[PDB]
């Protein structure tokens, strides 16, 4: 199999900018190269096959150059919808290889979090273990800190979180940091607290509950 | 190589051409009416039509050859347009061999 | 004009799987088939690869002996029988067809045009379990109710994957779902949340559908607030 050689790994760029991605193969290929588009959790799409053919119904603003062992894939005015993995393919000889991938991501302007925490629920404390969800939706950019407290007291190794893939419309994350205590040592405390901090806020923003209610 | 797709076609060629020589030599040889004339011609494109579709035949198993081997597209293009073009060829001839098969004003017939 | 795929899942180390492809729509018979491969997080790569119908097939180094690639062009079906099963091969696989054939007269060369919906192969000496559902009751009270955050937490399963929908898929703007993490007890946890008008709390019910496949696990979880 030919070595399909793309650059970059990922790359950054804001709505109306011009991307270039780039695909280098092991040897001449011709004309025979293609590029996929992968969106988080689905299919890989054809885009253009025979490096400057475009399949029916991709947008115009796709388009690829080269021939032999250069080429390039081009969007000329990148859209919100278009953050995904762009993969370079080349169908000149079976079997036809892949490149490493390029993920591409979307700038746009800060947006601040909004904040949500979640007690863990009474059919979950029958079991012996307490979750406390803490909640940081649509926000930009991807970075972001979760400082947990009980008591004002602040947690360590206790807390894992995950965070969604960039939004097709509106280009924001989301984040969810669950704080996992013991029954009992949910019990002998009362102010469960979530301190967030981003470049949206002037100061960090704390959202808490007493276990009482 | 394609040397056997050259040659299969060749000798398509080569059999019409041995089957068509035997067809004229038992054409009702005089004068004949019109309407007879028709009938040996209809014969002669039967018998060109049944030699083509061996052509159209060994066309398509070479293609399906073509594609299924190990080779760049870009190759599998271009030979497949030589091997359509000896069958062209091929079937080109056949239909001369069917027409001066009942050619006019030669020793057999006439009106 | 679409290609379904078969088996796949859980299987222990050194276990076998088979993967069946049925194709419809189309002519399966002339086309090059493909198997495509991608580690969860990880980039696209092809497997192995037939024709139509002949002793020709690739695979890759990483598979080597252990898959056989197999087709018959009567039934429209590919194969990929998978044999020494190794941590190293959890993956979505794809199978592929090669809209490419020339005829002389027409021609196609569009590649590897039409995929099927993939399938997930889990090599793991880990057990099977079922999740546990819990609620993400929303905040009473937000002041007028301006927007609020309802959940569902699914903690405690293996292996992947689980799909959350709300209120049977009619309720999808505002939904995130988060990517699992792995517990260091070694099972899955996530959670699924989504914002609505708080209005709306009173006058709408709020149903997360949970589906834990590997363990038969469907859960209709309702999320109130208070």
């Amino acid at each position: 199999d030919i070595q399909m050689t793309q650059s970059p790994s990922s790359l950054s760029a804001s709505v109306g900018d011009r991307v270039t991605v780039t695909c280098r193969a092991g040897q001449g290929v011709s004309n025979y190269l293609s590029w996929y588009q992968q969106k988080p959790g689905k299919v890989p799409k054809l885009l253009i096959y025979k490096a400057s053919s475009l399949q029916s119904g991709v947008p115009s603003r796709f388009s690829g150059s080269g021939s032999g062992t250069e080429f390039t894939l081009t969007i000329s005015s990148l859209q919100p919808e278009d953050f995904a993995t762009y993969y370079c393919l080349q169908h000149n000889i079976h079997p036809y290889s892949f490149g490493q991938g390029t993920k591409v991501e979307i700038k746009r302007t800060v947006a601040a979090p909004s904040v949500f925490i979640f007690p863990p629920s009474d059919e979950q404390l029958k079991s012996g273990t307490a979750s406390v969800v803490c909640l940081l939706n649509n926000f930009y950019p991807r970075e972001a800190k979760v400082q947990w407290k009980v008591d004002n007291a602040l947690q360590s190794g206790n807390s894992q979180e995950s965070v969604t893939e960039q939004d097709s419309k509106d280009s924001t994350y989301s984040l969810s940091s669950t704080l996992t205590l013991s029954k009992a040592d949910y019990e002998k405390h009362k102010v469960y607290a979530c301190e967030v901090t981003h470049q949206g806020l002037s100061s960090p923003v704390t959202k808490s509950f007493n276990r009482g209610e | 190589m394609r040397e056997e797709a050259d040659e299969d076609f060749k000798s398509f060629v080569e059999a019409a051409k041995d089957n068509f020589n035997k067809f004229k030599a038992r054409l009702r040889k005089g004068k004949i009416t019109r309407e007879h004339r028709e009938m040996m011609k209809k014969l002669a494109k039967q018998n060109a039509n049944k030699a083509k579709e061996a052509v159209r035949k060994r066309l398509s198993e070479l293609l399906s050859k073509i594609n299924d081997m190990p080779i760049t597209n870009d190759q599998k293009k271009l030979m497949s347009n030589q091997v359509l073009q000896f069958a062209d060829d091929a079937e080109a001839e056949i239909d001369q061999l069917a027409a001066k098969a009942t050619k006019e004003f030669t020793g057999g017939s006439w009106l | 004009v679409q290609l379904v795929e078969s088996g796949g899942g859980l299987a222990k180390p050194g276990g076998s799987l088979r993967l069946s492809c049925a194709a419809s729509g189309f002519t399966f018979s002339p086309y090059w088939m493909y198997w495509v491969r991608q580690a969860p997080g990880k980039g696209l790569e092809w497997v192995s690869v037939i024709n139509s119908g002949g002793g020709i097939t690739y695979y890759t180094d990483s598979v080597k002996g252990r898959f056989t690639i197999s087709r018959e062009n009567a039934k429209n079906t590919l194969y990929l029988q998978m044999d020494s099963l190794r941590p190293e091969d959890t993956a979505v696989y794809y199978c592929v067809r090669d809209r490419t054939y020339y005829s002389g007269v027409y021609y196609t060369e569009d590649g590897l045009d039409s995929w099927g919906q993939g399938v997930l192969v889990t090599v793991s000496s880990a057990s099977t379990k079922g999740p546990s559902v819990f609620p993400l009751a929303p905040s009473s009270k937000s002041t007028s109710g301006g927007t609020a955050a309802l959940g569902c937490l699914v903690k405690d399963y293996f292996p992947e994957p689980v799909t959350v929908s709300w209120n049977s898929g009619a309720l999808t703007s505002g939904v995130h779902t988060f990517p699992a993490v792995l517990q260091s007890s070694g099972l899955y946890s996530l959670s699924s949340v989504v914002t609505v008008p708080s209005s709306s709390l009173g006058t709408q019910t709020y149903i997360c559908n949970v589906n834990h496949k590997p363990s038969n696990t469907k859960v209709d979880k309702k999320v109130e607030p208070k």
